[PDB]
């Protein structure tokens, strides 16, 4: 198909439009084999994990990004979309895994596993959840506010 | 496997849980403060009961990980809290019958009152109708008669609830580790294990007693000023060579004697100190009495609030037909949501309360990269020592000529300085011995030291020689003055005010070295230097990491508290306070009563 990417200036006002192997304004001016793009959702203080190399909580864990990567990635606040006073727990993220995640793949589970010495065989001694749920409201400030 | 990363790897688990409760049951607690309706009362007890269970579940979990493999300061902190701040050690059968006596010495404070002498017409609060009385209102007859008024309406049935609540409190206090109650106060400034910062409860009392005797040549001049004054305004009951009656002191318990300054004015020609007329003037209200605030904050190198801090915060009463509480509150509701409850219209109170509160918030916000359990580092001596330096420098007649709030014309001349000094003093050193004889004796009682019939007793001996005050009217074991007062009610520490007393002072000077200002103690304007204020937002950063005896130490040098800055501080006026006291008699006659 043909890939405008005026479309994506004026959707949102981005705060963060980084390109590694590309620089940004020449994007209309040139031609790949296949794209990919993926989607989701992550707090403000998260946002800078997104990138090569750089090693955090969400990137061993969750999503982590190969060095030799020549893709864009664009972030922008969704603050007033997904913000409810009761709080928004349908949104879930991995709060500890016990091993490291293999760049560009995922892992779908929730067994709850024991992080501890004595085998837990269930919720016990440091036996818990590897998901973990969180109550984004409107009264919160940046930082603590659903990301794009 | 080792218990060291298994604690940790507990914490990490249930801590954003945590936050989220407590930013739950904050959350209600604001909204009854704003909406005073019995579901957002319903709200507030709920959600604190949800906070209160998950800390009862949280000790036993804490209890469960040993403290034998635990050398992290951090993770020893985090375990010890929950330990005992989310468990008690009575019994059903004590505890409930102590949360009752709290719950019934809280309503009997409240409830209970008197009003106007003989008339069953409406009545007042003892502030709103008596306190105000004894602060403001200069009448012998009215203030002596409400001094006990109150206490027979209040401290008289609260007497026998009081020693039955010291002693539940008491049997609560020696269980686990402690000796008494006092030692539960005494524990917010004991530090131990690191080198070179170790501290023993006992030694604060020590401490403490030094102080006051360090304070006492300044305040029996103050005394002796203050005798004199009587005298001259009412010869008929008090003596030359006397005390204080306890109703002649601007409040009903002699803290801060400001309208009592009023009459022992040194000056009559004093010029204007006085900017609340500047507020008018200079059109002046809610949101600028804060955006100064913020303007002197960030000249000193503290950054602002965000735009959702002022559309969260309520700087107005709204009254009409939501009520709230004019009380000034500085709230931080979690994850960034700061908030503020309190009224600033049009007086220079309103600036210097601003001031107070802007440096609570800055303070909490300083730390937010800190662990929750861990954002208890506002110590409250040094958390209100930093409010009330704020004010304290914002208070400086140079800065308030270089914003626009005074006028060059008006100079610090000696009627001028001695004038604030002396106003400040009356409050500082005012409360001072009464604040070491209050701890001093509650310490005891609950150390059962004091009789339960021999409380007054004691109270009284101490005060007509260490407080150099003696009670207008016979006053005796069958009431009780610290019961019938709201921190204790409510079961509130004391100590917080005598400690912040020499902070903010050992912070003032500390700030004006750091800054190398030009200029007294008492005129140091930092407004436009942020050299000492790259070091605050560090002490501000430091959090509960470090021991505040520390911070101290980088900040002040200083391990202890000193008097030498209140000492420089008062030297100007002490040149004046030395001329006018050395006339009358220095000491007071304990034995010597205002009721003849
Ligand atoms: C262990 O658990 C206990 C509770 O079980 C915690 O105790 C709480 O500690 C906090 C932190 O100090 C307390 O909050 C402070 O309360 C003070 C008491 O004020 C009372 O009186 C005023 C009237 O003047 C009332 O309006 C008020 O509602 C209280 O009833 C306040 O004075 C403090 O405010 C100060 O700071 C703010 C900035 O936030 C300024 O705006 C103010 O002017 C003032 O300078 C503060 O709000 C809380 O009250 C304590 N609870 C109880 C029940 O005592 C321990 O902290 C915890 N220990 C741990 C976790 O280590
Ligand atoms: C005692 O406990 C404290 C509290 O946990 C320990 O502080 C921890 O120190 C490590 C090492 O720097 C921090 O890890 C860092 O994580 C960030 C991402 O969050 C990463 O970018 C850094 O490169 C680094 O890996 C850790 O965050 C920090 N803990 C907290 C709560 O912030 C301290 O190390 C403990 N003492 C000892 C001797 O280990
Ligand atoms: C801090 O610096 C500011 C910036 O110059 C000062 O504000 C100006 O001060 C001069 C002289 O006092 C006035 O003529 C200007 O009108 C002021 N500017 C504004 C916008 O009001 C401020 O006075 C300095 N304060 C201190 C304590 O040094």
């Amino acid at each position: 198909c043909v890939a405008d990417y005026s479309v994506l200036y004026n959707f949102a006002p981005f705060f963060a439009f980084k390109c590694y192997g590309v620089s940004p304004t020449k994007l209309n001016d040139l031609c790949f084999t296949n794209v990919y793009a993926d989607s989701f959702v992550i707090k403000g203080n998260e946002v800078s994990q997104i990138a090569p190399g750089q090693t955090g909580n969400i990137a061993d864990y969750n999503y982590k990004l190969p060095d030799d990567f020549t893709g864009c990635v664009i972030a922008w606040n969704s603050n007033k979309l997904d913000s409810k006073h009761s709080g928004n727990y349908d949104y879930w993220y991995r709060l500890f895994r016990k091993s490291k995640l293999k760049p560009f793949e995922r892992d779908i589970s929730t067994e709850i596993y024991q992080a501890g010495n004595k085998p837990c065989k269930g919720k016990g001694p440091n036996c818990y959840f590897p998901l973990q749920s969180y109550g984004f409201r409107p009264t919160y400030g940046v930082g603590h506010q659903p990301y794009r | 496997s080792t218990i060291e990363e298994q604690a940790k790897t507990f914490l990490d688990k249930f801590n954003h849980e945590a936050e989220d409760l407590f930013y739950q049951s904050s959350l209600a607690s604001w909204n009854y403060n704003t909406n005073i309706t019995e579901e957002n009362v319903q709200n507030m007890n709920n959600a604190g009961d949800k906070w209160s269970a998950f800390l009862k579940e949280q000790s036993t979990l804490a209890q469960m990980y040993p403290l034998q493999e635990i050398q992290n300061l951090t993770v020893k902190l985090q375990l010890q809290a929950l330990q005992q701040n989310g468990s008690s050690v009575l019994s059903e059968d004590k505890s409930k019958r102590l949360n009752t006596i709290l719950n019934t010495m809280s309503t009997i404070y409240s409830t209970g009152k008197v009003c106007n002498p003989d008339n069953p017409q409406e009545c007042l609060l003892l502030e709103p109708g008596l306190n105000e009385i004894m602060a403001n209102s200069l009448d012998y007859n009215e203030r002596l008669w409400a001094w006990e008024s109150w206490r027979s309406e209040v401290g008289k049935q609260l007497r026998p609830l009081y020693e039955e609540y010291v002693v539940l409190k008491n049997e609560m206090a020696r269980a686990n580790h402690y000796e008494d109650y006092g030692d539960y106060w005494r524990g917010d400034y004991e530090v131990n294990g690191v080198d070179g910062y170790d501290y023993s409860r006992g030694q604060l009392i020590e401490d403490v007693e030094h102080t006051f005797e360090e304070i006492k040549p300044l305040y029996e001049h103050l005394h002796a000023y203050v005798r004199a004054k009587l005298m001259n305004a009412y010869p008929s009951y008090i003596s030359p060579i006397g005390c204080l009656p306890a109703h002649l002191l601007g409040d009903m318990w002699g803290r801060f004697w400001t309208n009592l300054y009023s009459l022992t004015v040194p000056f009559g020609q004093k010029p204007n100190i006085d900017v609340t007329d500047a507020m008018v003037d200079q059109a002046w209200d809610a949101q600028r009495i804060f955006k100064e605030a913020e303007k002197f904050f960030v000249s000193v190198g503290l950054p602002n609030m965000t735009q959702g801090f002022w559309e969260n915060s309520m700087l107005t009463d709204p009254g009409n037909v939501q009520k709230a509480v004019c009380h000034p509150t500085a709230w931080d509701l979690g994850k960034g949501d700061f908030r503020i409850l309190m009224c600033t219209k049009v007086t220079m109170d309103d600036f210097l309360t601003a001031h107070h509160e802007m440096g609570h918030i800055q303070y909490d916000m300083a730390y937010a990269a800190q662990p929750f359990l861990l954002r208890n580092g506002a110590n409250e001596g040094f958390h209100e020592a930093v409010g009330e330096i704020m004010s304290l420098s914002a208070a400086t007649p140079k800065h308030l000529k270089s914003i626009g709030l005074l006028s060059p014309d008006f100079q610090e001349d000696n009627e001028t300085e001695i004038n604030f000094l002396l106003k400040q003093a009356l409050t500082i050193v005012g409360t001072l011995p009464f604040t070491y004889m209050l701890e001093k004796w509650r310490w005891m009682v609950f150390k059962g030291e004091i009789p339960k019939d021999q409380w007054m007793k004691k109270w009284w001996e101490m005060k007509r020689e260490i407080v150099g005050v003696v009670e207008p009217v016979p006053h005796d074991e069958t009431y009780c003055d610290p019961a019938s007062l709201f921190h204790v009610s409510n079961d509130y520490s004391f100590i917080r005010y005598y400690t912040r007393t020499l902070y903010q002072f050992q912070f003032q000077e500390a700030l004006c070295q750091a800054a190398k200002h030009e200029g007294p103690l008492h005129k140091c304007d930092i407004s436009n230097s942020t050299e000492a204020g790259q070091k605050l937002f560090n002490m501000l950063r430091l959090g509960k990491s470090e021991p505040w005896t520390l911070a101290l130490e980088n900040v002040v040098g200083a391990k202890n508290m000193n008097v030498r800055p209140l000492l420089n501080y008062f030297e100007p006026l002490f040149t004046w306070l030395k001329d006018q006291n050395k006339n009358s008699f220095v000491g007071w006659s304990t034995d010597w009563s205002p009721y003849a």
